[PDB]
């Protein structure tokens, strides 16, 4: 068998995703991270000394985290699924070596715990990591658990990967009046900085930099950056002739009217008006003043020592707004995923770690000192073991961090809120949901139109399937199947390489640099401006595909502007796919028989320089092909399939190349609000609010997306008989309608499983607060509002509860609070009961309920209760395909349509839904369900693919049945035929959430605020709802005043108001006590609102004081 | 969980019809479909539950309190 | 308007500062333990 | 299984005094659940 | 607390079922509170001392792995110390010392005198002198007397070893125990017979661990 260099194709990614798991970005960031960064960053600071005793220190060396130099992995640690239980947070300690001093030629250290790391499970660290199917049920969790989550105080939430601006790059502002922004932000460590640099009026273009004050010229500033020729300035940063001679002369001219030779003057003229010193260190203030300040502003990307690499550098950057001067369009756009870099979770961590830590010193050069004020007789005593006594600044710090979501950084002076979300199980597809989400941020308010909608430049680096509506302040967005997310390459080598290829130095190079080739750019920097553009290139991209400068170091032309970037930044977006060179394409069909034999895999296609990450610059400066039938010698890059253009959860959708594109963002959006059956450990774990299905299925069709993802071993969602007919009325729009006496053969029966936690925790007056309870009157039997409890006092495994009845009796002391005291004669005794009761709208049960205490040694009790819904009317079903909609009525069973078989179809659907949202592609599905149940394979179709539908009809019209899916049907309300046929053959339906006997909600005068008075909000709390100021008009336009006033009035706050004719305010009862009467005064009643405005305003000193007038007699 | 014992629409009993069939794949390499042809579901309603339905009640069965 | 009750263009400058009552400065609900939260601006004149 | 309950791993029953541990008897692990009760219940089939 | 105008009931039930939470008595049928109203969401001597306090506690309190409980117990004990002015003039850490011990003392953990001064190059007496004058000068129960039975777990803990030791730990208490029985226990260190008792078990499970591991 010869196999399918067509085909064979696909056999590429899922031994890509088998080496490389799906989700890397969490996972291999934070490996990174504990294992890299945290060597480097004791490694900044390995040295802290206060002033004073001159012979101290305190030397760091060594970061480990749970290897204490004993075994290989950590020699204790606790269970993560059980962690999940106790409400722990599931961690490996930090393990530190310090060389220090303490007494007389001694130097002395040790193996120490700082304090305990979060570590992230499936990590290198955990305890998950490798284990195989068995030490998996030892350690009671999920085999299919995606990971990739940390877990902490019991929740586990995770690192949303977090799309960030490109810092320190380039980039161009146009716009209606203005004159164009140009901006760099750039920080490397030490002070995020940004410099914003712009015309002020006509022609005349200064640096706005709030480090400096404010408007230098850009001649004077790019002469004391060291170009002082002034007259070659034109032909640098304006150029050779071109039009830009007379539309950049201007500020070139009138930096004349003021000064020259930088040496002092331009040099100083910057100095001058820069800010304070800040006190001392001000020595400096000469007329290299502020040469610290040209030299390093925010520049730390450039910095240096001589003037002439930062001094063409500002060049090159004036000549692109003068170019967009000289004309609009020929700019950079913020928009496109070139321009954007994510950064993963690994990095979002140290920026906190390292600030905890430098905090953790800062306070630690106080601690050290306490010891060292008071010369108590030689003091060395080591000084260390107050460390932990100084601890957990590190540790609680960051999982108060890690939980919450507010990232405090003062290092960068920039708060970030809203960071991690918790993970959502409500299905299997929703737990790699939160994973694989890009949080998109910055960009300024809500509605602005520049960074909003979704490029073509996004093709295959990030779903175009899905773009929800989570906006907030920014977009979400989601990674494709295949993203790998560059990593940090390295600098100085590839910089020396481009030397070796034959550039050269920007010292060298003289005078004309844009006549000459284009130019290359580094990480946004000029070096050599290489001649031969093509050579170059092709030289260099054939060794990062072979022997040197591995994944990313992109490279890519540039015509309009004339450079070559090369940029070696990491978090960055890449995607592999398949080199054709020359004619035709690089893997000539036997390195696939040499696959998947089992020996080749990937990242060897790599080092054997067949296929190569790009960069989404890169590809757009390549040329790219889709399917093997078209390669034309011109050609550069194949994809190696099409279909990982759609997302994670978008493969769900069967045939999303037959829909348009809005079914699939519902679709996308929807589907992980399905229910399923979420992992192996379903039944062993507890969760808040969980629920789950009773008899899944595999969908019918997969895509071939799903068996990636392993949807197929957790299919959430039933496989319905289906038919598509207009029945009874209540179909109609939107709405199906189900078959009793079968969802009553268990279709779509819902568990749900919810949990309320209770810590029982002592009190400061040695006080336990107690379980007792059972009371059991007239001899035999507990109480009904009691009862179904049990011995212990504490809720019993499965039996019915509802309403009053308790499922856990808590009863807390009521003294304990108060100020204990050395005098107890007797009594701790008396207490409040208060018991917590299960307020529902239907009975349930008790099934698990676990007993156990957390870290802190105080009693922890978790029970979890269950009803199973049955699929009640007013329940949201939805079609896997974009569809939407909720049961009419259950029709029993002998009605709907029948046949020639006698099935019933599950399911009655309706036409209409298919025009107007005009998707076919479920229509498929239906012949594609009908032809596979009877062969019996499942039948294959996927996005720009699948299981054609031509050779279809020859599975079934051999079989029986109609080359379409219509069918006769006998109405079962009559008995004749349906005068036209129905189409029908098994969809999969997949039940939500949003089941009505949740939502159903209603109130006759439930809790008021204490506060305003009106009723409370939402379910929960209590019942009332909402006319908001746009409703209310409406009951004004009919003109109805009695009802009006009967709402917001009456039934709302009614409220009576004692007010004094003469001086009119507000009085209780009798008095007026703004003057003593209890006389003049007349009740009336008046909305609380309006009263509680009086007040608000009088205290504020205002008084709108009342008349009065009687009602009748005119 | 484990196969239901009707169809959800045409009511025929099944959960029986699990066992031999999936024995019957196990031993005697055999396709999907004959394999359910003649064990006797004729219908559709009826296959897709022996067809579709993954058996997840094992893979739960790893993780249990007695153990 | 100098109806002679309001007492002219005095009254414009803060002297006696009135508290609003209690009802409007609900004092939240002890919350579990005799710590008993706050409300904002019973803060801001008790620092006044 | 016959008394008042078990430990997770452990898995062995274990009756518990009035205030004494959440520690169970053989093994050092601590969760435990609440095994289930021997009093009748009545469930509908439909 | 209330009664039934009507009825004179003593006894009320609230109603939670309709989300009316009405509040009516069994006798009367006669409401008492509809509308449940319900709510939602400086620069002192002796006060900033006391926050002081409360670093300097928090301070030593994690350290030691006591429970966040305890040390909010015992902040009080300080607050009540400072009311017979026996904290005015004695060096800090003595003071905080011995009013973070005598709680977790009578809570019945496992904390220890000899243990808690190693925070500090100091001797386990000035501590203790400390310690047994604010009990004079106080006035305080019998409760804390502690025993080896209680140590004997946390000392288990850093013996590394295996599961055995739970069973070692049977067979250590029951050892112990008796040997308080046998009265060669009385007027000694605890500590001491505590590492005793676990050398014993330990050999008694035949296992090699050395003295010095023990005492460590
Ligand atoms: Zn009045
Ligand atoms: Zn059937
Ligand atoms: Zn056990
Ligand atoms: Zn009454």
């Amino acid at each position: 068998d010869e196999i399918n260099t067509a085909q064979d194709k696909w056999h590429l990614l899922p031994a890509f995703l088998k080496v490389k798991g799906l989700v890397k970005q969490h996972l291999d960031s934070f490996n990174y991270f504990v294992d890299t960064d945290l060597k480097k960053i004791i490694k900044a600071n390995q040295l802290i000394l206060s002033d004073v005793d001159p012979e101290f220190y305190l030397k760091y060396v060594d970061i480990r985290v749970g290897k204490k130099s004993s075994s290989s992995t950590k020699d204790y640690l606790t269970p993560p699924h059980e962690c999940r239980l106790r409400d722990m947070t599931y961690s490996a300690p930090i393990y530190v070596d310090i060389e220090y001093t303490r007494g007389r030629n001694i130097i002395m250290h040790k193996d120490v715990e700082i304090g305990r790391m979060p570590i992230m499970l499936r990590s290198n660290k955990c305890i998950l990591y490798d284990a195989d199917e068995s030490k998996m049920a030892k350690l009671n969790e999920c085999p299919l658990d995606p990971g990739g989550y940390f877990i902490v105080n019991g929740t586990e939430k995770v690192i949303l990967v977090q799309e960030q601006l490109s810092k320190n790059r380039i980039i161009v502002e146009a716009d209606e009046k203005k004159g164009i922004v140009q901006a760099s932000v750039t920080s490397s460590t030490h002070e995020r900085k940004s410099k914003t640099y712009v015309i002020t009026k006509n022609g005349k273009i200064y640096l706005k930099h709030n480090s400096i004050a404010e408007e230098i010229p850009i001649a004077i500033v790019l002469k004391a950056c060291g170009i002082l020729s002034d007259l070659e300035i034109m032909q640098l940063v304006c150029g050779n002739d071109s039009s830009y001679q007379d539309i950049f002369a201007v500020n070139l001219e009138e930096s004349s009217k003021l000064d020259i030779y930088t040496q002092q003057q331009a040099l100083e003229y910057i100095g001058a008006k820069v800010k304070t010193m800040r006190r001392q260190k001000l020595t400096i203030l000469q007329e290299g003043i502020e040469a610290i300040a040209t030299t390093v502003i925010a520049h730390l990307t450039v910095e240096a020592l001589d003037f002439r690499e930062k001094a063409l550098y500002i060049a090159m950057m004036t000549r692109r707004v003068v170019m967009a001067m000289y004309n609009p369009k020929m700019i950079d756009d913020r928009d496109y995923v070139g321009n954007k870099r994510l950064e993963l979770a690994g990095q979002l961590i140290s920026l906190l770690f390292e600030d905890l830590f430098k905090k953790f010193n800062n306070d630690f050069k106080l601690s050290i000192d306490k010891v060292l004020k008071k010369p108590n007789r030689a003091m060395e005593y080591d000084a260390l073991l107050s460390i932990n006594v100084h601890s957990n600044n590190i540790t609680s710090g960051l999982n108060r961090a890690i939980s919450t979501g507010n990232w405090s950084l003062k290092r960068f002076k920039m708060e970030r809120a809203g960071v991690t979300h918790v993970l959502s199980r409500l299905s299997y597809i929703s737990a790699l949901g939160m994973m694989t989400r890009i949080s998109s941020q910055f960009e300024k308010s809500r509605k602005v139109s520049g960074p909003r909608a979704l490029q073509p430049s996004q093709f295959g680096m990030l779903c175009t399937a899905d773009t929800p509506e989570g906006e907030a302040c920014g977009l979400v967005k989601n990674l494709a199947l295949m993203t790998h997310i560059t990593t940090d390459d390295e600098e100085e080598p590839i910089k020396k390489l481009c030397y070796v290829l034959g550039v050269e130095d920007i010292t060298l190079i003289d005078s004309a640099s844009l006549h000459l080739n284009y130019g290359v750019y580094l990480n946004g920097t000029l070096i050599g401006s290489i001649r031969f553009p093509t050579k170059f290139v092709t030289q260099f991209r054939h060794l990062r595909r072979t022997g040197k400068v591995s994944e990313f170091i992109s490279i890519y032309s540039n015509s309009h502007q004339m450079a070559v970037h090369i940029a070696t930044d990491g978090g960055r977006i890449c995607r592999p796919l398949i080199i054709v060179s020359d004619g035709q394409s690089r893997v000539k069909d036997i390195h696939l028989r040499k696959l998947l034999d089992g020996e080749l895999d990937f990242d060897d296609f790599l080092k054997l320089g067949l296929v190569e990450y790009l960069d989404v610059n890169e590809e757009n400066d390549s040329y790219i092909a889709l399917y093997e039938k078209d390669i034309v010698p011109s050609m550069t890059h194949l994809e190696i399939e099409p279909f990982t253009i759609l997302g994670a959860v978008a493969g769900l959708i069967p045939y999303p190349h037959h829909n348009q594109s809005p079914r699939n963002t519902y679709q996308c959006a929807m589907g992980k609000q399905a229910i399923g059956a979420i992992a192996y450990n379903q039944f062993k774990r507890i969760d808040t609010l969980l629920y789950l299905m009773t008899y899944p299925q595999q969908p019918m069709v997969k895509t071939k997306t799903i068996e990636l993802i392993d949807y197929d071993k957790l299919p959430a969602g039933q496989n319905a008989t289906v038919a598509v007919m207009s029945y009874s009325g209540y179909d109609i729009e939107d709405a199906l309608v189900l078959n009793k006496s079968s969802i009553d053969r268990g279709f779509g029966r819902c568990e749900t499983r919810r949990k309320t936690t209770t810590v029982l925790k002592r009190y400061a007056n040695h006080t336990q607060d107690i379980i007792g309870g059972m009371r059991v009157d007239e001899n035999g039997d507990p109480i009904w509002q009691h009862q179904s409890l049990g011995p212990d006092g504490l809720g019993e495994v499965g039996m019915k509860v509802q309403s009053g009845q308790i499922y856990i009796n808590k009863s807390v002391p009521t003294n304990s609070a108060d100020a204990p005291n050395p005098n107890n004669v007797n009594v701790q005794t008396q207490y409040r009961e208060a018991p917590v009761i299960y307020r529902g709208p239907e009975p349930s049960h008790i099934d698990q309920v676990m007993m156990s205490v957390s870290d802190n040694d105080q009693a922890l009790i978790k029970v979890l209760l269950r009803q199973n819904r049955r699929p009640e009317l007013g329940d949201k079903f939805s079609s896997r395909h974009g569809q939407k909609g909720v049961c009419g009525i259950i029709v029993k069973q002998e009605d709907m349509p029948f046949n020639d078989q006698g099935i019933v179809p599950d399911i009655i659907m309706n036409p209409h839904g298919f025009p107007s949202r005009m998707t076919v592609g479920k229509m498929i599905e239906l012949i594609s369900g009908k032809a596979g149940v009877l062969n019996g394979t499942l039948e294959y179709g996927t996005c720009f693919g699948g299981s054609k539908l031509e050779d279809m009809s020859k599975i079934l019209v051999d079989q029986g049945f109609n080359y379409s899916g219509k069918d006769m049907l006998y109405s079962g309300i009559t008995g004749e035929c349906l005068q036209a046929y129905i189409f029908f053959g098994p969809i999969y339906y997949q039940k939500l959430k949003h089941m009505v006997l949740d939502k159903m909600h209603a109130r006759a005068r439930g809790p008021r605020a204490v506060l305003t008075r009106q009723p409370t909000e939402g379910r929960s709390r209590d019942g009332g709802l909402r006319l908001g100021e746009m409703e209310r008009d409406c009951v004004i336009a009919y003109g109805a005043s009695q009802l009006l006033l009967e709402r917001l009035m009456i039934s709302s706050d009614a409220f009576e108001v004692d007010v004094c004719d003469k001086c009119g305010l507000m009085g209780y009862s009798g008095w007026c006590t703004t003057c003593k009467s209890a006389e003049n005064i007349i009740k009336m009643t008046i909305p609380y609102a309006a009263k509680l405005l009086f007040q608000e305003l009088l205290s504020m000193n205002i008084a709108p004081r009342l008349r009065l007038e009687d009602i009748f007699q005119q | 969980m484990i196969v239901p014992v009707r169809c959800f629409s045409c009511g025929k009993v099944v959960g029986d019809k699990w066992e031999s069939y999936l024995n019957l794949l196990q031993e005697d390499e055999l396709d999907e479909g004959t394999a359910l042809s003649r064990l006797g579901l004729k219908r559709y309603c009826c296959r897709r539950m022996i067809l579709t339905h993954v058996d997840l009640i094992e893979k739960f069965l790893r993780y249990n309190p007695l153990e | 308007d100098a109806t002679v009750p309001s007492g002219r263009p005095e009254t414009y400058i803060w002297r006696y500062l009135p508290a609003p009552p209690v009802c409007i400065r609900p004092s939240v609900m002890m919350q579990d333990s005799p710590a008993s939260n706050e409300d904002d601006l019973t803060v801001k004149l008790t620092e006044i | 299984a016959t008394l008042k309950y078990i430990c997770a791993e452990c898995s062995s029953k274990l009756s518990l005094s009035r205030t004494d541990a959440v520690r169970c008897k053989d093994c050092g692990h601590r969760i435990l659940l609440k095994a289930r009760t021997k009093r009748l219940v009545q469930f509908e089939a439909r | 607390m209330p009664v039934c105008k009507n009825c004179h009931g003593t006894e009320f039930e609230r109603d939670l079922s309709n989300a009316n939470n009405d509040l009516v008595c069994k006798a009367c049928g006669v409401v008492s509170e509809d509308n449940p109203i319900v709510s939602e969401v400086a620069l002192e001597s002796r006060e900033a001392t006391l926050n002081n306090a409360r670093r300097k506690l928090r301070a030593v309190s994690y350290a030691l792995h006591i429970p966040e409980y305890i040390t909010d117990a015992a902040f009080q004990w300080y607050k009540l110390a400072l009311a017979n002015n026996f904290v005015q003039g004695r060096r800090s850490q003595n003071v905080i010392a011995s009013c973070l011990y005598v709680a977790c003392r009578k809570e019945k953990t496992h904390h220890m005198l000899i243990d808690f001064s190693s925070r500090l190059q100091v001797s386990v007496y000035s501590i203790g002198a400390t310690f047994l004058k604010m009990v004079k000068k106080l006035h305080i129960t019998e409760l804390p007397l502690a025993d080896p039975s209680l140590f004997i777990q946390h000392f288990a803990e850093k013996l590394d070893l295996a599961d055995k030791k739970i069973k070692v730990v049977k067979d250590a208490v029951k050892l112990a125990q008796r040997m308080s029985k046998d009265w060669m226990f009385e007027g000694r260190r605890p500590a001491g017979i505590a590492g005793a008792c676990i050398l014993l078990a330990c050999r008694m499970n035949n296992l090699r661990r050395t003295h010095t591991e023990i005492v460590a």
